[PDB]
């Protein structure tokens, strides 16, 4: 059938352009109108418009009538979807989803881009100990950017009652996750826990042991 | 413009149970032509693209059970899911493909109906490697509870604070359809020193008194 | 305000073309026609052509059939008159006129006239 | 085991002009719309209300194909809500329209080197046509009040423009073959099934 | 070509007469297409009869074409100043359109 894929997230300040890209393979592409939605941090789908690939025939939602630039290319059966000195209100995860007509329900999706805008640069995370019938204990990664960042205990040994937080944006611009685990905390001094944070924007590396306070 | 709204904005189901997600349009969605109500449903996971579940209103996509189910015409349409499972907890929406722009839903939030559980409350105060830096920040956990409407306060000296705490709540767990938070109260290590005692306060459904976890600075 | 503005006054040396323009509004410009004939001043009207806009076609007269040519534009509603190799005679004002079209119909007559271009040629 | 006749309408030798469009309906038989993929080439192919993909799993009362040639820039005029004289005057789609519409380029049999003026299009029209509404009539467009004899004039045009199609013309002054799909499930029981 | 000659050449008369134009063919031109300009020193011409014996809008009902064939005049019954101007006869029937000389009308 019909299979879209979209280009890598991508990270971006404010005043740059953008241009997202959906290349579109499988039966029959010149039937298929390809349509962009956007979906911000948090819980809404928000339709920001249609082009049909065979010629440019574009149709633009009201609110994104002069904010966003929407053109296709027939050649290698792609759409694109192009911002000139973006906003930093445009950090979302733009989908785009094919349909064999015009009036026709959204049938085949893509994977999504995430877009980040932020006057913030590249920065490396801080780990920090969270120490302790049942004990919690944790980590603390703090003050990195840009997302995401992959945080397992010890390289993966225990995942049961393990919980990874999703990232927090505060206001210096930087994330901040938190991942816990609960213990028997009869074994606190039997076993020794450790996590392994990995945050490749920065490619940086850092395992911390967590021990129970003194 | 054709405006959607979903009369459900969250839907506790126990497992095993009907689920039913009112959509109300503005205006009528019916084609002269082949008498179809041009609507459709689709359900998203967190963190996959959303998938059209069903289409015109009533017809089911090729690939989906028969428990998703879709009804109504005119202007009042209805998704129904028979027996709904750990699987179905996604967020459901309707758009309407009748005209340029489409619109989607507002979004129907579904969980798994579980009892009620009291959270397991923990308190982390800010390690010493933490205050090499200049900045504090204290961490209040609270584990498997059910329903997710939690309250969360600080009291640093029995003293309310509010402007500089940042919450974040995890995803159903599909094991025990519980939910797990995570607040951070972050403060300079100069205004940390000045204080002695901090305390996470929560209330939710399934407490009998407030759960105050507290711990001294020495 | 249903009128007929033609395109500024232009000074040219013998030998060379110009290109008077003639726009329509208020009025249907898809089925009318515009004629364009010249006048010296203080002398008769010599009649330069016609054309019709739906179509394009042209007639001139027996003079300007191999120096004149008339065109339109339907998207812009625009109609055009170029002239080539400017003899000293050329100069005088050069006026586009338009039957008025409200609906389906059209006048029998040239009613609306544009302001009128006086095109000069000399050294 | 019948077939539906969408063949003679597609890979037909000649085609009509788009003033007097030419139109074939479906009955009584079995429409595999297969040969819409992957069957030479299109180089524009909008639906509207209809997905192709699922046309070979539904059932309609009423199918017709219309079939007609006109040019590149105005391929876009054949859809629903479009405007000009080829939306006006020779071929409306109306607003609620339920079906697709096909079209290749077609320079290499609808041109000749001196130029091919047998394909005309309506050019004045009294009123808009209506959808599906085709007008054949060659009476000299009475665009004034004075009657037009059978003499041309002022205020007396013919209402057929030739295309003139050239093959050195641009792509978009080229020659195109148009064939409009269109469906309908009326109240009567519906005849033209895909495979199913 | 149908040439259009008007006569007289020129006219001088008072408020209160009834002035009369004449312009000929030299063959048999129809009504529905024989046009009379007027044209004031200074503007454009100005549509006053269209067809033959049919008034513009907005022209006073003193000016009155008639005449079929290769004969047709024009008249006005109340001499205004307004109406101090050349006027021209146009046919648009024949393959080139021709106009009139010119009927200078000098009133005083
Ligand atoms: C056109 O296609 C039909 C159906 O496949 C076939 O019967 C007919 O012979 C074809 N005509 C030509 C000229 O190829």
């Amino acid at each position: 059938q019909m299979q879209l894929v979209q280009s890598g997230t991508e990270v971006k300040k404010p005043g740059e352009s953008l241009k997202i890209s959906c290349k579109g393979s499988g039966y029959g592409f010149i039937t298929y109108w390809i349509g962009w939605v956007r979906q911000m941090p948090g819980k809404g789908l928000e339709w920001m418009g249609i082009i049909y690939p065979g010629d440019s025939e574009t149709r633009y939602s009201p609110s994104f009538q002069g904010q966003v630039t929407i053109s296709a290319d027939k050649s290698i059966n792609t759409a694109y979807l192009q911002w000139s000195s973006l906003k930093a209100s445009d950090t979302a995860i733009y989908y785009c989803a094919g349909g064999s007509g015009i009036s026709t329900p959204m049938d085949v999706w893509g994977q999504g881009t995430t877009v980040t805008v932020s006057s913030a640069s590249t920065k490396g995370p801080s780990v920090f100990p969270l120490a302790p019938g049942t004990a919690a204990l944790g980590c603390l990664v703090k003050d990195y950017f840009p997302e995401p960042v992959t945080v397992s205990w010890n390289s993966g040994a225990l995942t049961s009652g393990v919980h990874t937080f999703p990232a927090v944006l505060q206001s210096s611009g930087l994330y901040s996750l938190s991942s816990v685990v609960t213990v028997p905390s009869s074994s606190l001094g039997t076993q020794t826990y450790i996590c392994n944070v990995n945050h490749k924007p920065s490619n940086t590396k850092v395992d911390k042991k967590v021990e129970p306070k003194s | 413009d054709i405006q959607l709204t979903q009369s459900p904005d969250s839907l506790a189901v126990s497992l095993g149970e009907r689920a039913t997600i009112n959509c109300k349009s503005s205006q009528s969605v019916l084609y002269s032509s082949i008498n179809k109500n041009y609507l459709a449903w689709y359900q998203q996971k967190p963190g996959q693209p959303p998938k059209l579940l069903i289409y015109w209103a009533s017809t089911r996509e090729s690939g989906v059970p028969d428990r998703f189910s879709g009804s109504g015409s005119g202007t009042d349409f209805t998704l129904t899911i028979s027996s709904l499972q750990a699987e179905d907890v996604a967020v459901y929406y309707c758009q309407q493909y009748y005209s340029t722009p489409y619109t989607f839903g507002q979004g129907t939030k579904v969980e798994i109906k579980r009892t009620v559980a009291a959270p397991s409350v923990f308190i982390f105060p800010p390690s010493d490697e933490q205050l090499k830096s200049g900045t504090a920040s204290v961490v209040c956990l609270l584990n498997n509870f059910y329903p997710r409407e939690a309250k969360v306060q600080w009291k640093v000296d029995n003293a309310l604070q509010s402007g500089n705490s940042q919450e974040s709540v995890t995803e159903q767990d599909s094991k025990d359809s519980t939910y797990s938070l995570s607040s951070t109260l972050t403060l300079s290590k100069a205004d940390y020193e000045k204080h002695k005692v901090y305390a996470c306060e929560v209330t939710h459904q399934g407490l009998s008194s407030p759960v105050t976890k507290s711990f001294n600075r020495g | 305000q249903v009128q007929l503005v033609q395109s500024g006054p232009e000074v040219k040396k013998p030998g060379t073309s110009v290109k008077v323009s003639c726009k329509a509004s208020g009025f249907t410009f898809t089925t009318s026609a515009v004629q364009w004939v010249r006048q010296a001043r203080g002398q008769r009207l010599e009649w330069i052509g016609w054309i019709v806009v739906g179509s394009g076609n042209t007639n001139y007269a027996q003079k300007f059939q191999e120096r004149v040519t008339i065109t339109r534009d339907m998207s812009t509603t625009t109609a055009y008159m170029e002239l080539s190799s400017l003899r000293s005679e050329d100069t005088a004002v050069y006026y586009c006129a338009a039957p008025y079209c409200s609906g389906g119909t059209c006048l029998d007559g040239f009613d609306i006239w544009g302001q009128g271009t006086m095109v000069t040629v000399s050294s | 085991t019948n077939l539906c006749p969408f063949g003679e309408v597609f890979n037909a030798t000649r085609f009509a002009s788009v003033y007097a469009w030419n139109r074939k309906r479906i009955s009584n038989c079995v429409a595999d719309y297969s040969f819409l993929y992957n069957s030479a080439s299109f180089s524009t192919f909008k639906c509207y209300g209809v997905s192709p993909t699922k046309l070979n799993d539904l059932c309609f009362t009423n199918v017709y194909a219309d079939s007609f040639v006109i040019r590149g820039d105005e391929v876009r005029q054949i859809a629903p809500g479009q405007t000009g004289k080829i939306a006006d005057y020779n071929y409306k789609l109306p607003d609620d329209f339920t079906g697709c519409v096909i079209a290749w380029n077609s320079n290499n049999l609808d041109s000749k080197v001196g130029g091919n003026y047998n394909y005309l299009y309506r050019l004045f029209r009294k009123s808009n046509l209506k959808p599906f509404e085709r007008d054949i009539s060659t009476e000299i467009y009475q665009a004034g009040s004075t009657p037009c004899n059978g003499v041309e004039g002022f205020n007396c045009y013919f209402p057929l423009q030739s295309y003139g199609f050239q093959p050195t013309n641009g792509v978009g002054y080229q020659p195109y073959r148009v064939v409009v799909l269109s469906f309908e499930l009326l109240h009567a029981p519906a005849t033209v099934c895909g495979p199913k």
